[PDB]
Parts: structure tokens; C-alpha cells; sequence
């Protein structure tokens, strides 16, 4: 799973 | 709406109580009440608008992951269109709330923003919804829900290169989440290994200018850029 | 009632989902219309029924005891009346699930409920939603809404010592609750501590009696009495 | 703060 901004 | 009656300040004070108390449906339903005001956004009212919808459509994307996974078993005992029907259920929710906040970039907060960090903001956010759009999307509109999210990332994109500094925060997190894009929504793994790599390298080049603070700021996104690398590599 | 036209099992079977998919408000509009179906109710589907209500109201008693504070510091700089406001506006969400599932409890699970699982279960899960109602009371109806949690909270104790064994996982749960009822909201911590020792004791001395399973499920919530009085002692 | 039943 990728990380995106959190 | 709703919050028609309600002053732009009273909504923008029960937003941050609302984040207080994680009620992130209360504190969307506030922040698109600030929006409709019809004023601009200052920065911080940016942020809490962005973070009201991402912990809602958050958890719709959770909780649909969920239900697509037992429903792509199902279709490996019949137990009738239940599953279906509750996935169905889920993704028309989260489709709604992905449309509301599109509408609120398109009417009127996009249009009117003119300083690159409020631009690339909204332009960011834009790719952010389409592709939320995306991972949900079926053959059809899928091909021109991708390219949306593609072309608002993309303007955001040479936004920032001109008029933001290679360590600027929301210029870094826009190319976390277009690397993000290719990767998972674009079929272009080799593409996000190559944004993400040299909008690290850049950033660490960009460093030395920063005060603590700052440096704090970029290195945490930073360090998001690397843990998709070693995932990805 | 929206559930009024989706068959019973498919209800039921969406419930499941949703737990798993950690929507407790779907959850619960799902058991909502599956007991408003008129049948009675089995021990898993009742316990889908509490689950599915115990996380939504828990999640409101949790905002709004983060409201609340900030209200309490507010009145120790005038900010207005948007704390209050919010505050009530969250109070009031809570107080219509209350109603909505003693409602359910009143229309018609309790009277039909004959057996002690059953009928122990729905009065336990009155005094609670009465003990939640009481939690944000303040004054006028404050007393009366103590006696009706107090009320159901006694016949359920009467019907499980009667009834059950004192390990039984019902019984326990409805004891360790009640205490909780007196140290918190009956201003009585004495009889608080004194249930919660009798009840650990008498389900001591019954272990014996048990499968390593059913040791197991007891014994889960005698912690949770020793783990009360140790807080109170 | 006390327990309940979870
Ligand atoms: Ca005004
Ligand atoms: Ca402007
Ligand atoms: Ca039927
Ligand atoms: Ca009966
Ligand atoms: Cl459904
Ligand atoms: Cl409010
Ligand atoms: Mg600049
Ligand atoms: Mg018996
Ligand atoms: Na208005
Ligand atoms: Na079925
Ligand atoms: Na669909
Ligand atoms: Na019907
Ligand atoms: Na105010
Ligand atoms: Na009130």
C-alpha cells in the first residue's frame, strides 16, 4: 500500500 | 444549505472543534458551509477543508476496499446480491462526496485562486478527488476520470516548479500523490520511481536554506517520498 | 422505515458486513430494520443489534466529552456561543440514538423477550442507554432518568441471579455495568465496589464448573471487574 | 475512568 499525504 | 444561516467564523470555530472531537462528517459539512460563503480561503482554512474530506472519503475508501475484496471472493457459495448491493451502497456515497468537493474547486475556489500556494492547493485536491474517483471507476468514464485527475495534478505540477522553492511542502506533497497516480491508478510504476526520486533529490539539495522549523516541515514528507521507494524498489 | 421493503435475512447479512467494514451506522439502521421486522431476535443477531449501537453512541459520548471540557474551560476569553451550540448539537444526536433504541427495547423486543438470555440482555441494555441518557442530563428530568436506568438495571439483576449461573457471561456483564452505574452516575461507590467484589467471587468459585471456552469468556470480564477495582481501590 | 462492557 502507498503512502499519500496524510 | 444547511449552513446558510450560519456565520463564516461561527463555522470555521465549530470546524476546529469538530476536528477536536473527530467529527470529521460535522467538520466537512462546516468547511463547505465557510466555502459557500463565497470568500476565499486563508491558508489554515485550506487545511482544515482538506482535512474534514480526506477523513471522510478516508473512511469510504476503507470500508469499500473491504467490502470489493469479500465481494471478488463471492465470485471465486452463491449468497445473492447482498454484497453487491452494500458495495454499491458504499461507492455511491463516497462517488457524492468526491462530486462535493469537485463542485466547491470548480464553483468558485479554483477560479479565483491566484497565488501559486492557494493554486496548486486546489489543483492538488483536484487530482486527489478524481483519482479517489478512479480507484473506484469501471472501463467506461474510467479512461476520462484518469485523465482529469492527470491534467489537474499535471497544472499543479508546473505551478510549482515555477513558483515554488524544490522543499515547499504542498509542492512536495503534490509529487507524493501524482507519484502515487502513476503508480497505482496509471499502470506507470517506472514514472512514480522517477517523480518520486527526483523530487527527493531536489528537496535535499534545497535543504540548507530552511530553518528548523521548515527543515521539520520537508523532511517529513520527504521521508513519505523514500518509504514509497523502497516499497516500489 | 427505509429497511421496510429489504427481506429480514438480507438485512441481517448486511449488518455483518458493515461490522466488518467498521460502519456502525449502517450497521445499526440495518438491525434497526431487522427488528422492526417483529420477530424475536437470536443470541448472535442481538448481539449485532448491541454492537452496531454501541459504537455509534460511543463515538458521540466521546465527542461530546470533548466538548464538554472545552465548554467547562470556556466558562472558568469570551469566545461566544458556538461552543455551546456545537456541544448541544451533539448532545441532542446522542439523545435521539438513546431514544431510538429504547424505543426499539419498549416497541417490542422486552415484552415478547420471555427467556433470561434474552429478556437479561434487553433489560441490561436499557439501564445502559438510560446510564448514557444520564450521562449528559443536567437537573430536571436528571433524577428520573437515573430511576428508569436503576429500574431496568435491578429486574435484569433479579431475572440473572434467579436465572443464570454466576459465571454466566450475561450476568457478568450486566453487574460489572450496573457498578459502573453506581460509581459513576448514582453517586454511590461503595455499592459499586461491593457488587463488583460479590460478582467476582461468586464467578470464582463456579469456574470449576466450566469448558476451557466458556473459562475463557468469563474470565474476559472478571478482568474487567478486577481491572474497575483496582481503579476504585 | 471505569469500564463497561466493550
Ligand atoms: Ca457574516
Ligand atoms: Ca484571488
Ligand atoms: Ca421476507
Ligand atoms: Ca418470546
Ligand atoms: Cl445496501
Ligand atoms: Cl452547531
Ligand atoms: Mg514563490
Ligand atoms: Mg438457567
Ligand atoms: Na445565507
Ligand atoms: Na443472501
Ligand atoms: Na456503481
Ligand atoms: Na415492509
Ligand atoms: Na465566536
Ligand atoms: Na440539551
Amino acid at each position: 500500500s502507498s503512502n499519500t499525504l496524510r | 444549505g444547511a449552513m446558510g444561516s450560519m456565520e463564516r467564523a461561527s463555522l470555521i470555530q465549530k470546524a476546529k472543534l469538530a476536528e477536536q472531537a473527530e467529527r470529521y462528517e460535522d467538520m466537512a459539512a462546516f468547511m463547505k458551509g465557510a466555502v459557500e460563503k463565497g470568500e476565499e480561503l486563508s491558508c489554515e482554512e485550506r487545511n482544515l477543508l482538506s482535512v474534514a474530506y480526506k477523513n471522510v472519503v478516508g473512511g469510504q475508501r476503507a470500508a469499500w476496499r473491504v467490502l470489493s475484496s469479500i465481494e471478488q471472493k463471492s465470485n471465486e457459495e452463491e449468497k445473492g446480491p447482498e454484497v453487491r448491493e452494500y458495495r454499491e451502497k458504499v461507492e455511491t456515497e463516497l462517488q457524492g462526496v468526491c462530486d462535493t468537493v469537485l463542485g466547491l474547486l470548480d464553483s468558485h475556489l479554483i477560479k479565483e485562486a491566484g497565488d501559486a500556494e492557494s493554486r496548486v492547493f486546489y489543483l492538488k485536491m483536484k487530482g486527489d478527488y478524481y483519482r479517489y474517483l478512479a480507484e473506484v471507476a469501471t472501463g467506461d468514464d474510467k479512461k476520462r476520470i484518469i485523465d482529469s485527475a492527470r491534467s489537474a495534478y499535471q497544472e499543479a505540477m508546473d505551478i510549482s516548479k515555477k513558483e515554488m522553492p524544490p522543499t515547499n511542502p504542498i509542492r512536495l506533497g503534490l509529487a507524493l500523490n501524482f507519484s502515487v497516480f502513476h503508480y497505482e491508478i496509471a499502470n506507470s510504476p517506472e514514472e512514480a520511481i522517477s517523480l518520486a526520486k527526483t523530487t527527493f533529490d531536489e528537496a535535499m539539495a534545497d535543504l540548507h536554506t530552511l530553518s528548523e522549523d521548515s527543515y521539520k516541515d520537508s523532511t517529513l514528507i520527504m521521508q513519505l517520498l523514500r518509504d514509497n521507494l523502497t516499497l516500489w524498489t
